[PDB]
DNA sequence: AAGATCTGAATTTACGGGCGCAACTATGCCGGACGTAC
RNA sequence: UUUUGGCAUAGUUGCA
DNA sequence: GTACGTCCGGCCGTAAATTCAGATCTT
């Protein structure tokens, strides 16, 4: 171990990934949720290009 | 002809400067140069 | 049309050439806006 | 920590050295309408420099 | 410096305590100048 | 006459400023050292 | 029985 | 014996500075 990463949502290691909409509502995620952004303390952070 | 005008121009007034950025001299004439394109 | 001579009206709408030179020609007047208000008391107040 | 730092204030760099760094790269994700999220996702920063 | 005195310890470190004690003051009252470097609270900022 | 000096007159870094206010958010400063309990 | 409060930043946004 | 754990020490306008031509002195 060497440390933690930040896991940007709906990437390929985002548990949200590749979920179908039903399972989506399950973890009452939005399945209209674009993703593309960190969770950080609870704030949703997004790096601007 | 283009002259720097607005608010540039009217803070070169203010702000006294050595260097205008369009300076000119509208220099008359008296003699028949005035009207002589020629002489002129 | 071709360095940016819009011809239609705002009623006949602009082609796509015509909408995007006339969106430069618009940031030129917004960008005046913002130099405008930047410089907004500040030759005001050096007088006063 | 560290990435968790940079993500969480914006400021880009060495932490100690944040005098110098680069500001603003991370913002808070704009959750006010579903079309503000996708403009805030979807933005580009152009630095004076 | 005022221990050092009071000791009679050496010159160069008391050197030392002017340089750092002028430092100090300078950038008490003036913390920006084209000199020695600003001075941080030990938190990395600049004191005002 | 020649010179050295030498003293007033042309060229390079270097601070130091940079819109009125509003409104909202969100984030923030340790490692040795010493004891006590188990 | 009469209080109250973090400073300095950074970003975003409104009007001129 | 071992670790923890929590308490104490580390742009443009001046404005100064550097180099070149009279001028009195020096020779």
């Amino acid at each position: 171990f060497i440390g933690k990463i930040p896991i940007m949502l709906r990437s390929t290691y985002c548990l949200l990934n590749g979920l179908t909409d039903r399972d989506l509502c399950e973890l009452n995620e939005c399945p209209l949720d674009p993703g593309g952004y960190f969770i950080i303390n609870g704030s949703e952070k997004v790096l601007i290009a | 002809k283009n002259v720097t005008l607005g608010v540039p121009r009217l803070k070169e007034l203010i702000n006294i400067s050595k260097k205008p950025k369009t300076p000119s001299l509208t220099v008359f004439l008296l003699g028949q140069s005035a009207r002589d394109a020629e002489r002129a | 049309e071709s360095r940016g001579f819009v011809e239609n009206s705002y009623l006949a709408g602009l082609t796509p050439t015509e909408f995007f030179f006339h969106a430069m020609g618009g940031r030129e007047g917004l960008i005046d806006t913002a130099v405008k208000t930047a410089e907004t008391g500040y030759i005001q107040r050096r007088l006063i | 920590d560290g990435l968790k730092y940079s993500l969480a204030t914006g400021n880009w760099g060495d932490q100690k050295k944040a005098h110098q760094a680069r500001a603003g790269v991370s913002q808070v994700l704009n959750r006010l309408t579903f079309a503000s999220t996708l403009s805030h996702l979807r933005r580009l920063n152009s630095p004076i420099g | 410096l005022r221990r050092n005195e009071q000791n009679g310890a050496a010159a160069h470190v008391i050197a030392e305590d002017v340089k750092l004690l002028q430092f100090h003051v300078a950038t008490m009252v003036d913390n920006e100048l084209p000199g020695l470097p600003r001075a941080m609270q030990k938190s990395g900022r600049p004191l005002k």
